[PDB]
């Protein structure tokens, strides 16, 4: 996956 | 109604910055206007922080500012090519939840081969240039 739109926090 | 803005950041010398800025970097502290309780900055591991995600740039939206209270805010991230045109982008679908210092966002927002494959014109005089989109209820 070039990119991945899991949002996760810090 | 919802209060739409954005920041554009450059980090120069990209290829170096994770020796001469650090594993995390912070951009300069931004909002919408003067008019405008919230200070918000963006964040980059220029290489992901675990197994996982060591091979991608890592970026997350992050409240500074220590506001009325929670904030509920969307948000779009994106990759400004060499022509001046946004690439890459991804989005909050929802909005998520802030508190001071609470960020949000992609621990895999790109693959470094992509970025650093000069092809893809995402390093321009290895200058990576983001655009944050942000839309707070």
């Amino acid at each position: 996956p070039e990119q991945d739109c899991a949002v996760t926090s810090g | 109604k919802v209060v739409k803005f954005s920041y554009m950041w450059t980090i120069n010398n990209f290829s170096f910055c994770r020796e001469e800025m650090g594993e995390v970097i912070k951009s300069s502290t931004f909002s919408s206007g003067a008019n405008d309780k919230l200070k918000w900055c963006l964040r980059v591991n220029p290489k992901g922080l675990d197994e996982e995600s060591k091979d991608y740039l890592s970026l997350y939206l992050l409240l500074v500012s220590c506001p009325k209270s929670e904030v509920r805010a969307k948000f779009k991230f994106s990759i400004l090519n060499a022509k001046g045109e946004e690439t890459k982008a991804m989005e909050s679908q929802r909005a998520y939840r802030f508190v001071q210092g609470k960020d949000w966002g992609f621990k895999k927002f790109i693959r470094r081969d992509f970025l650093l494959d000069e092809a893809n014109g995402l390093l321009p005089d290895d200058k990576l240039t983001l655009f944050c989109e942000v839309s707070v209820v």
